[PDB]
């Protein structure tokens, strides 16, 4: 995903930073872009968000629980992140796990005042907005057209390969013993997206806690796989 | 090297020299010409717009051929020598400010007007003092200079400025002092200074000068001979407290703060502005305890005394955070006080709060002061001072006039 | 409503030579929009009637661009461009409000230029469709309004029997798309030099001549892949040799099917 994520990178760390080819070219593209994929769980797109973090403002409003929990008030909560994001523009707007679809009548009227609201009807654009859930043909085309002009990226299924290198990056701050191979784990599983190994990674370093160990051999790691193995 | 490695375009010139009119921001265009800098269009852009002008703007716009000729030593003769000498009193005057401001160490330029300097009562050349003391304070223990200025202090014109420039000129003279002096100099004005008790902004202006004058002290007890010398009504109570405010720079001495906290209760509403003023001096260098609830008080200033406190830090997100609240306010003052601090704190995020600004009002001092936060934007006693002494803006556009000649701009 | 302040469109937008190759086409629908403009008086001492706009329908094309034209050439204040998915919406009653207060708008507005979008949507049951546009045509036909000011139709099918036997009483002057011949995609090249990064060694008439049926949506496309792959090849300066297997893919690979 070297590509995939120096072509968001290349993409939205463009405005504000290195801008000698930017605003002398004369493109500005002040949309952001859409993220997607079928792991999800904000893994990858946490991997691919952290990477803006460097240099820059970061927001992170996950879901629209903070909406649907009250009385229906709509998109004026919309309109402060307009007004923050007008009278404060380095901050890049970054929704992730969008499940406000999954009244529904509102949320096209919200979805219609942050997407025409986004453009830029007042100004030569703001804001940078990269959006992230979990499925992309859920979400209604009115995004598609009017919103999304530069750039959406889409997650590729690897069945075996990613799979592998995700395993890589979930025990990457874990601790994998010399036995615990990852042919097996890799071809064990059956259409398990990020959620399930980020919870046998659970289970790892929560049974792990269990005895109170830091170090999980084989039978111990079986036996620590049979923890979420049956919670799921 | 600045002409060379920079590029400024013309669309400021003609953009933000198009939105002025109303003879006010005709003011700030005169600020305009002075502080825009490559380009120097708007400098040569015809004739008529000084005559447009009025008198402080005259001299506020004669300075600015000074302002933006802070090289061509010899260029700068040539360039004010047109309004040297001329029909108007205030081209001749803000010419020779002008010949003050454009450099420091040729002195040559002193002559024509300390030879016209005796008025004694009203004339000119007491203009050409407010220029050319101002202006040779700034090109400025001298042993000649003080001596004109006796009969500068003894002529006593009915002009706040001249003893003005008078206080600031030689305090910024004596700035640096060893261990200050309590000679007869400042003695001798402040006994000329408590011998008339009119016109407050004299017992305003004079102890500026006098705590410049006490500046560079290591050790010095004048803050005890003042409290035994200059202690009298509340029209000497401020250069009391100016002498503390001066004479604390800033050490640990953290009695003096709580001396602060027990002080700032104070029924008068002046030694609160300046003696409360003193924390951006005092606690300059430790910035993380300069924070504090100044702004959540409910007197008439202090929300200006946090708003002063900022300065011209590189300004983080927390001190932008304070100028969301200290931005929307009511009063004209302090409506008009907050773009200076907020355009001198940040020299995509400049002309942001400026369109805020422009949905706060769409007064006159709001914008005048807004586009000349527009050209803000665009322990050191000389960056100490001219705001020290700025701290008097709630006043005639008389005081606007040396408004436009502050050297603590880089 | 919030219709009200944000129907009044500013931020200008695409200009003039951005149009797609037609030479006297152009003059056709731009001798209505920007010569009436100079002067009321003029066409109004003309004769009778003078003719509000054009009509615009067929394949897309190179659509909303000329429209974007239509706002860029407005000389003195921003106007408008209506789009077609406001006026058939739920709870009806609400759209009779709001084309009466953008006309009202227009009364007050000093002869305000109107443009509707996307007739199609509420074009051709359909009774809550039928109050939209047998009001809005019972409006345009009124003289209540204006009857000078504008008429411009851009959609995709002409295929709305019912506009297309009351338009030919007021609407005039229909044109077809009208797709250009080999030189005519150099202008759309000369005026979108400012993309990115065209390299001077880039020569707009071999870019043309290697791109034959390529109306303006085709070298769209064109400039979409090659700004896109402009960035996506880590590149920052486009050259023919770097992006011609990206013109000839996006025009052949494109042309195959469709």
């Amino acid at each position: 995903l070297d590509n995939q994520i120096q072509e968001i990178k290349e993409s939205v760390e463009l405005p504000l930073t290195h801008p000698e080819y930017y605003e002398e070219m004369g493109i500005k593209p002040p949309k952001g872009v859409i993220l997607y994929g079928p792991p999800g769980t904000g893994k990858t797109l946490l991997a691919k968000a952290v990477a803006n973090q460097t240099s820059a403002t970061f927001l992170r409003v996950v879901g629209s629980e903070l909406i649907q929990k009250y009385l229906g008030d709509g998109p004026k909560l919309v309109r402060e992140l307009f007004r923050v994001a007008e009278e404060h523009a380095p901050s890049i707007v970054f929704i992730d796990e969008i499940d406000a679809i999954g009244g529904e009548r509102e949320i096209q009227r919200t979805m219609l005042e942050l997407l025409n609201q986004l453009d830029g009807f007042d100004s030569r654009g703001d804001v940078k907005v990269i959006m992230a859930t979990n499925r992309i043909e859920t979400l209604d085309p009115a995004l598609i057209r009017p919103g999304r002009i530069d750039r959406k990226i889409e997650f590729p299924l690897p069945d075996e390969k990613t799979k592998k290198r995700i395993f890589q990056i979930h025990t990457s701050r874990m601790t994998l013993a010399d036995d615990v191979t990852l042919d097996d784990l890799i071809m064990a599983k059956d259409d398990l997206s990020g959620a399930d190994i980020k919870a046998i990674c659970t289970e790892a370093g929560l049974m792990a806690l269990r005895e109170r160990r830091m170090k999980v051999t084989n039978e111990d790691f079986k036996k620590s796989k049979e923890n979420v193995l049956y919670k799921k | 090297d600045d002409i060379y490695k920079t590029h400024l375009e013309n669309n400021r010139f003609g953009g933000s020299g198009s939105q002025v009119d109303s003879a006010r921001m005709n003011l700030a265009s005169s600020f305009v010409n002075g502080f825009v800098n490559q380009d120097k269009l708007l400098t040569d852009d015809g004739n008529k717009w000084l005559y447009k002008n009025k008198d402080h703007g005259m001299l506020s716009a004669a300075a600015s051929l000074g302002m933006i000729l802070l090289w061509d030593v010899d260029g700068g003769l040539t360039q004010i020598d047109k309004y040297l000498y001329s029909s108007e009193d205030y081209i001749k005057s803000g010419a020779l400010l002008a010949c003050g401001i454009v450099n420091s160490g040729v002195r040559n330029e002193c002559d024509p007007a300390l030879a016209l300097l005796s008025d004694y009562v009203l004339h000119n050349s007491n203009t050409m003092r407010l220029g050319s003391i101002f202006g040779l304070g700034l090109a400025y223990n001298r042993e000649d200079v003080l001596t004109l200025l006796l009969p500068v202090m003894g002529d006593s014109k009915s002009s706040m400025e001249v003893a003005g420039v008078t206080a600031l000129a030689c305090g910024m003279i004596a700035v640096g002092s060893c261990n200050g002096d309590v000679t007869s100099t400042i003695l001798q004005t402040i006994m000329e200074k408590s011998e008339t008790e009119l016109k407050d902004t004299y017992a305003r202006w004079l102890p500026l000068g006098l705590g410049l004058n006490h500046l560079g002290k290591g050790e010095a007890i004048e803050a005890i001979l003042a409290a035994l010398e200059v202690v009298s009504e509340p029209f000497r109570s401020f250069a009391n407290t100016l002498v503390d405010v001066c004479a604390y720079a800033g050490s640990g001495n953290v009695l003096k703060v709580q001396q602060l906290l027990h002080i700032c209760s104070e029924h008068f509403d002046s030694k609160e502005k300046e003696e409360d003023k003193d924390k951006k001096e005092k606690k300059d260098k430790d910035k993380k305890e300069a924070p504090a609830d100044m702004g959540a008080h409910q007197g008439v200033a202090v929300l200006g005394i946090a708003l002063i406190a900022m300065g011209e830090e590189i300004g983080a997100e927390m001190a932008l955070r304070t100028f969301g609240h200290l931005l929307r306010y009511g009063e004209p003052t302090l409506r008009r006080a907050v773009p200076l601090a907020l355009a001198l704190i940040s020299v995509s995020h400049d002309a942001d709060p400026e369109v805020s600004y422009n949905s706060i009002f769409a007064a006159r001092l709001a914008a005048m002061l807004r586009q000349l936060a527009q050209y803000h934007a665009k322990k050191g006693t000389l960056t100490l001072c001219p705001y020290h002494s700025d701290r008097q803006l709630m006043s005639q556009v008389a005081v606007a006039g040396l408004l436009t000649v502050l050297v603590s701009f880089l | 409503p919030t219709v009200t302040m944000m129907q009044v469109e500013e931020k200008p937008d695409v200009t003039y030579s951005d149009v797609g190759g037609c030479k006297e086409q152009i003059e056709k629908l731009r001798e209505v929009v920007e010569t009436p403009l100079l002067h009321p008086e003029r066409f109004v001492n003309l004769g009778i009637e003078p003719p509000k706009g054009v009509l615009l329908f067929g394949p897309p094309g190179t659509g909303k661009t000329l429209c974007a034209r239509a706002v860029a050439n407005r000389t003195d204040a921003c106007f408008i461009r209506v789009i077609g998915s406001e006026l058939v919406q739920k709870y009806v009653g609400e759209g009779a409000r709001m084309v009466r207060e953008l006309f009202e708008m227009a009364r007050t507005k000093k002869a305000c230029l109107i443009f509707f979008d996307e007739i199609d949507a509420i074009g051709g049951g359909d009774n809550e469709v039928q109050r939209t546009m047998l009001e809005l045509i019972n409006q345009l036909d009124g003289f209540d309004p204006r009857g000078n000011i504008k008429v411009l139709m851009a959609t995709n099918r002409p295929d709305t029997l019912d506009p297309a036997l009351m338009r030919p009483g007021r609407l005039d002057r229909k044109i077809e798309f009208s797709l250009p011949d080999l030189e005519g995609r150099t202008h759309i090249f000369k005026i979108h030099a400012r993309s990115m990064s065209v390299e001077r060694d880039i020569r707009f008439e071999l870019l043309a001549r290697l791109c034959p049926n390529s109306t303006g949506a085709e070298i769209r496309s064109v400039c979409t892949e090659a700004g896109m792959f402009a960035i996506r090849a880590r590149r920052k300066i486009a050259t023919e040799k770097d992006f011609l297997e990206a013109v000839n893919k996006v025009i052949k690979s494109y042309a195959k099917f469709s």
